[PDB]
């Protein structure tokens, strides 16, 4: 790709997303999703093979079913309120077609099922964007019309996709697969906590962001895209296996380190709401991701797998790769729970 | 009388395409 | 000399050590008197001086 | 880096320092089809960079001091091993053939490189297009094993796709006995137990399998021994081609832009040489690894980053 | 407790910053400089505990924990660099690193003022253990056994995340010093019932508890020594330290919701000590003598008397010494035949006089001999029970037989018969292997002379 | 110094033992003002405890 | 949760009311907790670039240390200014509605009867 | 065949190169200055000091004020014919009951 279409596509996809962000019109919101996916069909197939095409088509299906049932939203909205403004939904039914909408551009189960295929199909980065850059317009949106989402439905799709894409992982060799179902069930961590205190969803959101795009980094670093591939690293860069176990470490919610702040944050903002069964039932089904976490730890850092005989010549081969932020978000996604109580410049 | 570190029977069974 | 390829980090680039420590140097600076600003906007505010 | 995509912004395209003698020239030939000299003749002729065959230690050649490093930091094989013992135990045949296909990878990657930055053609000596012209001639002698082709096949089809062919292929018709007769009177002590199967296996995946496939995506230039002794001939045949055939036809600045963003990054282009197929003849272990891992950090000019080494003699490291 | 958390700290640039042939003896000078230091935690009232700040306070039952914990990593350091010197200093360093984060992490679980920051140091004890085990473990289990280690321990104790949550939200603070005083008793309910359960089973594991101890004699087997030593040692009374601060907010539930779990231990220490009796491995006997030696102090929390409490901090800190110096020999004798079958090496005294002597003085400690501290908790614990139920005593004088059982079998096995014909690599004992011997037992036989400062909070 | 790398841990004992004098000045509200322990203040003495 | 008090006035990092607030010191404990992980941020960058962790860029790490500490500074002022809200919001409520916050009669144990449970 | 393994290294005796050897290190001056900082520091500073420390602590949790606090209360409630302890640990006049 020429790098100045590049860079005003990735403009463009940011755009979408602000145009999202700030506007306070319903059509504007549902320009911001057309233009992000309009823009970001070609980041995924820029490596041109089919798995890319199709992976694009499968995003573009959901994509735009969720774009269609947004727009029926809106417009029953105008039906029962006559105006435009992007706040609380003046109908349940328009208010749960643009929470099934907001769950199929997220991923949410039982609409994850284009998460671990287009993730598998596009390359490193891209899948980055996807699932950091892609998670922030439909959470805002998530954001602004809580007091009309529906308590049992929003709650449905959090566990549901808690326990799918924690299920999810733990059949994964494949580690876009598994940055997916991960990502399915932090979603679902994220928008459990969110008719209690959504303060907590942007801190949960922000330290996800941080770990996915520490992961997706060390990843693009050592130019690992299995689980057998990453374990050739001790061999290659030694300091790259400290990086990916204390991030790992760090995403399956073991303290001391940042990963455990959020979840714990919304157990704390859950036992306020007098529920006690649903968060603790989110914790012990987190205990499967901290499993297929400590899986790749073990696979990566805590053993040494048997390299081959041509890793020696990429001995004599600094690497030469931007890899941008790293050393910041590696200490920001191990280190910041000591740093708890800054969450409130998020209220 | 050394640490045990990983065989080849052992990294191929993360190797397949699911596990 | 030792290398058969003359490395890029072989000689530091002083364009972006000067960019550096006046970058750092200069945060520094508006640091400090940003604090002093708040202190002093404190004590006028609050009445302790 | 000094290469970027902001240079390809800034105006730093290459289609304007490309030439007419931007030409990418493979010459191939047998065992001893003296082509080693003709390489570089043309290499005086049409004013282009001749890089030598890749060996064991090219990657040593190009990477610290330049200087061949022990073999069991490179290889860790050995091509005099292979003369002696070619169906030995320890697997020094694939070994050996794993890493010279890494070893001509990283020279493909250089020839590229060079001719990307410079405008400069390069004359290569059995690039990567014509080494599994041994490896079949390694299996069809049962040196090594099916599962070893397979482990190179899988190894090229995920390399060799990233890139293009050469502008001209020039192969030497040398028949076995004259191989045989100049490997005699070169005097190596081991080489003179290559045998007549083999070398008749290398020139039939030569004719049969090579210059046939190479036919269609560039242009072939095929001599005897004696008259690839006149340079001059071949260098008028080389300037009186029309270049007509091949990918490179359809490469603008985007292309070729994103092919020497790739033949610059060398791990990059090493990536796929170690993929995680557990094959015993270049499976090395644990402990192995480890150990001769250390040692190589433990060398001089090897343990940091080139500029960053205070025992070689690097300054102002405080601030680097 | 800034006193002590900033020189543990420290010892993170004194093992990174050191030359590389000196990488052990600072670690291990100033480590026993900090053990001296951690003597002025005996400023101990018979009213008040020695309250620090809003964050940390030290009373009886945290301090001979702490002085225990502090003395326990020059221990460490002298037994693990053995076995690790042909390891690579990096690796080297971050050994020593995790073995000092861990005690770092240690001393702050002890003196948390308040619960969650308990919870926090409580479950952050577990990564540089997992690190250690499933990184310099020798074996191939090392791996499956960080997994039954890590999650037998988040599974018990993320409900008590939810439950200490809980408690800071209903009665506003998770301070102990506030909750000295604004406990309020717990009724009868179901509610109250998985309240009391989701405070108690994180504790259960980490003592552990029989039937959910299957964790350790894979964690401690398939450790390294320092692994061991501090698993044994320390991380198992976490967990008695932990059921003496919460079960001030379980009464009066506790009085009738002890009653499985006691019966868990008390046909565990019966059960377990049986086991000792048919282990082959002796590192696994070591293991589950841990686990019949804690069944008591389980039994003396959840009757919660105050001869109880006292004898159970005394069985803790006697048998954290005891178990420490019994992993250690079996380290010293794992470094001479490079298995850890018990009936293999044999008859060790013949060639080992010193060293068999040591083993002699770990296994009457083992068996509860008078006047040490191990037959002080035992003891006082004994006295409790029977105080709870008359018929207990049968259950504690059989295991008083059994624990005799195997502690001379483990010493007559290795140390005496005839020796082993074929093993002829059994070096004479070096003068760290006695040194770790005697710095173990010394402090143990020391502490009969004064025992009033390792019986806890209710002397 | 020669032997610089014996005072990370003692004067990070030192140091740390101040900051625990610097936090007591902290938690000084009932300095002089227990039920138990208040008295009237000896001459040339400003406070109780330090 | 507060999200129509910052709605007068919105995306204002530090409003002008903040200025009432006294700021933190540069020897806050967070502020060096800060600074530790630019330290941090350094020598991970150092090590993944394989340089000498502690001699390489002695101007890049200071750049570290000095970057985070100015980003965590004005961090740790809004932070203190929305705790500050948070409690003024309190405050202003209890006041508002006394109703809904009655004084309760403190009554000491020698009226307040609680049953004994005797643990034997 | 299998793959490319170095070989199982022997066990080291550290009596063979240094007959001196306390087991610390394999030299033999940083051997022994470890065994003199394992011994002094070890023995002569935390043993021997911490039993001195320990042997000397003021009245560890007031026990020995209790005896001699005691031992007043006793002497003034002998000669004052009060009995010696009261069954009601406060006083019954500031105890309100709840009435029935
Ligand atoms: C506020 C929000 C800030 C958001 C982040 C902005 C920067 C990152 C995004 C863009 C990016 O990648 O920039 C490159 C990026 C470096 O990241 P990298 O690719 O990993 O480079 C690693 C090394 O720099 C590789 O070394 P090098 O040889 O290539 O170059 C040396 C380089 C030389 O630098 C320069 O030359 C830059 C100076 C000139 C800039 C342009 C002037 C015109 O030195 C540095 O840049 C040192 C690192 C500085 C720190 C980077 C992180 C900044 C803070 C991020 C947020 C931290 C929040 C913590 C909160 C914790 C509690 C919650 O940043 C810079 O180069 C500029 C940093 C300026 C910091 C200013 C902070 C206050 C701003 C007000
Ligand atoms: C400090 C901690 C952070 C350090 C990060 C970088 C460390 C590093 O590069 O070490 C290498 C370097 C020595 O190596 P080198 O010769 O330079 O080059 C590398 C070698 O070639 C190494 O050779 P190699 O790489 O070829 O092969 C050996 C291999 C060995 O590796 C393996 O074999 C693979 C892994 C083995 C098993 C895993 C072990 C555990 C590792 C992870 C740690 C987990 C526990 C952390 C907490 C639990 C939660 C996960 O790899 C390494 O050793 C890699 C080098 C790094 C080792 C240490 C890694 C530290 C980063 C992770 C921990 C810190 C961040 C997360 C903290 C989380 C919460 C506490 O070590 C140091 O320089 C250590 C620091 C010494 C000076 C400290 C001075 C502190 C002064 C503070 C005050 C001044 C600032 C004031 C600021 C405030 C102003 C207001
Ligand atoms: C604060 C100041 C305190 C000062 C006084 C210190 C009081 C004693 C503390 C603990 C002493 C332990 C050290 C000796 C045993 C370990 C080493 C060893 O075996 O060496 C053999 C070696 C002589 O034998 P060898 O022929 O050369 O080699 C051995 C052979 O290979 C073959 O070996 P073997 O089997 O033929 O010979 C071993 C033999 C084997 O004999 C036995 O195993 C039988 C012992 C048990 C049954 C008899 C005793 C039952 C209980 C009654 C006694 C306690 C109550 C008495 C009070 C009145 C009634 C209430 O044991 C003995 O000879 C030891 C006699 C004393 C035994 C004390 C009880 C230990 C039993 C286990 C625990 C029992 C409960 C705790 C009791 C705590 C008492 C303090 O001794 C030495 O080289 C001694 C070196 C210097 C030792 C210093 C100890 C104190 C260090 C503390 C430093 C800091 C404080 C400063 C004070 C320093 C004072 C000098
Ligand atoms: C290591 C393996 C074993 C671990 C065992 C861990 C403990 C076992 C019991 C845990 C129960 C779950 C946490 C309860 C927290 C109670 C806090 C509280 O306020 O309770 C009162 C509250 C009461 O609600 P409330 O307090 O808001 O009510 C107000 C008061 N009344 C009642 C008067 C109206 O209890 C609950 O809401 C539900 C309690 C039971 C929860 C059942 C769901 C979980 C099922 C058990 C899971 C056990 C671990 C699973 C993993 C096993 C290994 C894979
Ligand atoms: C503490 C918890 C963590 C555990 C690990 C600790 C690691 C750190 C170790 C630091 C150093 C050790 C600390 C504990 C020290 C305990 C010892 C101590 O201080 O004791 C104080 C006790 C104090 O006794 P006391 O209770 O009478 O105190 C008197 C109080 N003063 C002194 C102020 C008047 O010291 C003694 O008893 C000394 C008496 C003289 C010497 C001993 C004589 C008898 C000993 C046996 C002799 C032989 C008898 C016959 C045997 C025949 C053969 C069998
Ligand atoms: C309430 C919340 C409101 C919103 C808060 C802010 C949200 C921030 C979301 C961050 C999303 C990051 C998305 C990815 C970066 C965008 C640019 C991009 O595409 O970078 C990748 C790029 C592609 O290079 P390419 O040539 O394709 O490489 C292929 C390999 N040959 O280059 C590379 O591949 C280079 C390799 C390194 C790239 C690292 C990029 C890290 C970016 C994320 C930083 C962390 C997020 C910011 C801080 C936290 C904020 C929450
Ligand atoms: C395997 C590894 C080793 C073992 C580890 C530990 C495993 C067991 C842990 C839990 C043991 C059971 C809980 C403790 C029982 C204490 C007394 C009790 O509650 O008895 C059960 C109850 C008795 O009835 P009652 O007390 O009247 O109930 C009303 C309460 N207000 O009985 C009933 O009401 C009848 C039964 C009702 C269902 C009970 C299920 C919930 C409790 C267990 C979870
Ligand atoms: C690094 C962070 C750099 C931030 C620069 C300043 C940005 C700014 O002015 O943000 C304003 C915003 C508060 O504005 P407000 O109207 O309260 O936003 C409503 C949010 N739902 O401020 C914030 O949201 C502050 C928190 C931003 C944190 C971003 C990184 C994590
Ligand atoms: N499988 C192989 N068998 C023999 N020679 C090989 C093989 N692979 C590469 N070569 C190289 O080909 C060279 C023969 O060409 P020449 O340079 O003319 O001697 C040898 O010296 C080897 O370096």
């Amino acid at each position: 790709m020429n790098p100045i279409i590049l860079i005003i596509i990735l403009m463009t996809v940011m755009l979408g997303t602000i145009i999202v962000m700030i506007s306070t019109h319903w059509l504007l919101i549902w320009i911001g999703f057309e233009m992000n996916m309009l823009a970001i069909i070609p980041i995924m197939m820029k490596k041109h093979n089919p798995r890319a095409t199709e992976a694009s088509t499968k995003y573009f299906l959901t994509q735009s079913t969720a774009s269609m049932l947004l727009m029926m939203a809106i417009i029953i909205n105008l039906m029962f309120s006559g105006q435009w403004t992007v706040m609380k939904l003046f109908n349940p039914m328009a208010s749960m077609l643009m929470t099934m909408a907001l769950a199929m551009k997220l991923g949410m189960a039982p609409f994850h099922f284009w998460v671990p295929e287009v993730t598998q199909g596009i390359p490193l980065s891209s899948g980055l964007i996807l699932l950091t850059w892609q998670k922030l317009a439909p959470m805002s949106v998530l954001y602004q019309i809580l007091p009309s989402i529906n308590l049992d439905l929003i709650l449905t799709l959090s566990i549901l996709s808690i326990t799918i894409g924690g299920w999810g992982g733990l059949n994964q060799t494949q580690l876009r697969k598994i940055m997916a179902y991960s990502s399915i069930a932090h979603m679902g961590w994220m928008t459990a906590v969110l008719l209690y205190n959504p303060t907590m969803t942007l801190l949960n959101l922000i330290i996800y962001i941080i770990m996915t795009s520490t992961m997706f980094t060390l990843f693009m670093a050592n130019s690992t895209t299995t689980t057998l591939s990453l374990s050739h690293t001790w061999n290659k860069a030694p300091i790259m296996t400290i990086l990916v176990l204390i991030t790992l470490l760090s995403m399956g919610g073991l303290p001391p380190l940042s990963g455990f702040m959020p979840k714990w944050m919304i157990i704390q903002e859950m036992t306020k709401n007098d529920s006690i069964i649903l968060p603790t039932l989110m914790a012990i089904t987190a205990l499967l991701n901290l499993y297929f976490y400590m899986r790749l730890t073990y696979s990566t850092a805590l053993t040494m797998f048997p390299s081959t005989n041509n890793m020696k010549m990429k001995w004599q081969f600094p690497t030469t790769k931007r890899m941008t932020l790293l050393p910041t978000m590696t200490v920001l996604s191990t280190m910041l729970l000591p740093l708890t109580p800054i969450l409130s410049i998020l209220e | 009388a050394r640490q045990w570190q990983p065989d080849v029977e052992w990294a191929e069974q993360y190797g397949g395409a699911v596990m | 000399k030792f290398y058969i390829q003359e490395p890029p980090h072989g000689s530091p680039n002083w364009l972006k050590v000067g960019l550096t420590l006046g970058t750092s140097a200069f945060l520094w600076i508006y640091l400090i008197k940003q604090h002093n600003e708040d202190v002093l906007e404190y004590k006028r505010r609050n009445g302790l001086e | 880096l000094q290469y970027g995509p902001l240079a390809y912004i800034l105006g730093e395209k290459t289609t304007k320092k490309m030439t007419e003698n931007s030409k990418l020239i493979t010459v191939d030939g047998n065992i001893c089809s003296g082509k080693s000299k003709l390489a570089k003749e043309v290499a005086e002729k049409l004013g282009l960079k001749h890089f030598p065959e890749a060996g064991i230690h090219y990657a040593d050649s190009t990477t610290g001091d330049g200087k061949p490093l022990p073999v069991r930091f490179s290889g860790n094989c050995s091509l005099e091993k292979f003369y002696d013992d070619p169906k030995s135990n320890d697997g020094n045949s694939y070994r050996l053939q794993a890493w010279l296909y890494a070893s001509r990878l990283l020279q493909y990657a250089d020839a590229l490189e060079h001719l990307l930055s410079t405008g400069q053609g390069v004359v290569l000596e059995r690039s990567i297009y014509s080494d599994f012209v041994f490896l079949e001639a390694m299996y069809r002698q049962g040196f090594i094993r099916k599962q070893c082709v397979d482990h190179y096949n899988q190894v090229k089809k995920v390399t060799v796709c990233e890139y293009l062919p050469p502008h001209v292929v020039i192969y030497v018709d040398v028949p076995v006995s004259e191989v045989q007769s100049r490997i005699q009177k070169k005097g190596n002590p081991h080489e003179m137990k290559i045998t007549s199967a083999y070398l008749q296996d290398i020139e039939n995946v030569y004719k049969g399998t090579f210059l046939p496939e190479m036919s269609e995506k560039c242009e072939v230039l095929q001599y005897s021994a004696w008259e690839a002794e006149d340079a001059e001939k071949v260098v008028e045949d080389i300037q009186y081609l029309k270049y007509d055939k091949g990918p490179w036809l359809d490469q603008d600045d985007r292309k070729l832009h994103n092919l020497r963003m790739l033949v610059q990054d060398k791990l990059e282009v090493l990536n796929y040489t170690s993929i995680p197929v557990f094959l015993p003849e270049v499976t090395i272990g644990a402990h192995q690894s480890d150990r001769v891992f250390q040692e190589f950090t433990e060398l001089p000019g090897r343990k940091y980053r080139a500029g960053y080494n205070e025992d070689v003699g690097d300054k102002w490291i405080w601030l680097k | 407790m800034l006193k002590y958390i900033i020189p543990t700290m420290m010892l993170m640039p004194l093992t990174w910053l050191s030359k590389n042939s000196m990488i052990w003896i600072n670690t291990t000078l100033h480590s026993l400089l900090i053990s001296l230091t951690s003597l002025l935690l005996l400023n101990q009232f018979g009213d008040n505990s020695l309250n620090f700040s809003l964050t940390f306070f030290s009373d009886s039952l945290s301090t001979p924990l702490l002085i225990l914990t502090m003395w326990l990593l020059p221990l460490m350091l002298m037994a693990s660099q053995h076995h690790l010197s042909k390891e690579n200093l990096a690796r080297k360093k971050l050994f020593i690193s995790m073995l000092i984060l861990l005690q770092l992490f240690l001393i702050m679980t002890f003196t948390a003022t308040e619960l969650i920051f308990f919870y926090i140091m409580f479950e952050a004890t577990l990564v540089p253990t997992l690190i250690i085990i499933t990184r310099w473990g020798n074996q191939t289990e090392r791996l499956n056994a960080g997994l039954y280690f890590l999650f037998y321990t988040l599974a018990g104790s993320l409900p008590l995340l939810v439950a200490l949550i809980y408690i800071q939200n209903t009665m506003g603070s998770l301070n102990f010093l506030i909750l000295q005083y604004w406990v309020q008793p717990m009724p009868n309910s179901w509610s109250n019932t998985f309240m009391w359960l989701a405070c108690m089973m994180a504790f259960m594991v980490k003592m552990p508890l029989y039937g959910l101890h299957l964790w350790l004699p894979k964690a401690h087997v398939e450790a390294p020594i320092a692994g061991s030593m501090v698993l044994a040692a320390i991380l198992l009374k976490l967990g008695g330290y932990g059921m003496m601060r919460i079960t001030l907010l379980l009464n009066p539930i506790t009085d009738f919701m002890a009653y499985p779990f006691i019966m868990l231990s008390l046909w565990g220490m019966i059960m377990t000590s049986s086991i000792c009796l048919r282990q082959t491995d002796l590192k696994s006997l070591i293991a589950y003598s841990s686990v019949s030696h804690m069944a008591l102090v389980i039994v003396a929390i959840l009757i919660q008397t105050p001869w109880s409490y006292m004898g159970a901090t005394a069985l803790m800190i006697a048998h954290g010494l005891t178990s420490s110096m019994l992993f250690c020999l079996a380290n010293s004798n794992y470094e001479r035949v490079h298995s850890r079958t018990m009936i293999l090496a044999r008859g060790l005294q013949t060639l080992l006089p010193l060293m068999a002597a040591w083993w002699l003085l770990a296994s009457l400690t083992n068996l509860a001999l008078p006047p040490s501290i191990n037959l002080i908790g035992e003891l006082f614990v004994v006295m409790s029970t029977f105080s709870w139920s008359n018929i207990t005593i049968i259950l504690m004088g059989l295991n008083m037989v059994i624990t005799a059982l195997y502690s001379l079998y483990m010493l007559i096995t290795t140390q005496r018969g005839k020796h082993t014909h074929h093993i002829n690599n059994i070096l004479p004992s070096f003068t760290r292997e006695n040194a770790l011997m005697s710095l173990h037992m010394l402090p143990l036989l020391l502490l009969s002379l004064n025992p009033k400062i390792i019986l806890g909070p209710l002397y | 110094r020669d032997h610089w790398i014996h005072v990370l841990v003692p004067v990070g004992f030192v140091f740390g033992y101040y900051l625990d004098r610097k936090n007591d000045e902290k938690l000084a509200a009932f300095r002089n003002k227990s039920l138990l322990y208040k008295r009237e203040l000896k001459p040339q003495e400003e406070v109780t405890w330090k | 949760m507060m999200t129509g008090r910052q709605a007068r006035a919105p995306l204002q990092f530090l409003p002008d009311e903040a200025r009432s607030l006294p700021p933190p010191k540069l020897t806050d404990p967070r502020l060096a907790y800060i600074g530790f992980l630019g330290y941090c941020s350094g020598l991970i960058d150092n090590a993944i670039r394989r340089r000498p962790v502690l001699s390489a860029g002695l101007h890049r790490q200071f750049l570290y240390i000095t970057s985070f500490v100015f980003v965590g500074y004005y961090l740790l002022k809004r932070q203190d200014y929305m705790y500050a809200v948070r409690d003024h919001d309190m405050f202003s409520y209890i006041k508002s509605h006394p109703e809904d916050f009655p004084e309760k009669d403190k009554k000491t144990y020698r009226e307040v009867f609680e049953e004994f449970h005797p643990v034997r | 065949l299998r793959w490319q393994e170095d070989p199982e290294p022997e066990d080291e005796n550290l009596y063979e190169k240094n007959p001196d050897s306390h087991g610390y290190d394999k030299d033999p001056a940083v051997d022994v200055w470890n065994m003199r900082v394992v011994f002094f520091f070890g023995f002569s500073i935390v043993l021997v000091l911490g039993s001195t420390f320990v042997a000397y602590l003021p009245d560890y949790r007031m026990q020995e004020w209790a005896r001699r606090e005691a031992e007043r209360l006793v002497k003034y409630r002998e000669a004052h014919g009060l009995p010696l302890m009261e069954s009601n640990c406060f006083d019954p006049s500031k105890i309100q009951l709840p009435e029935d």
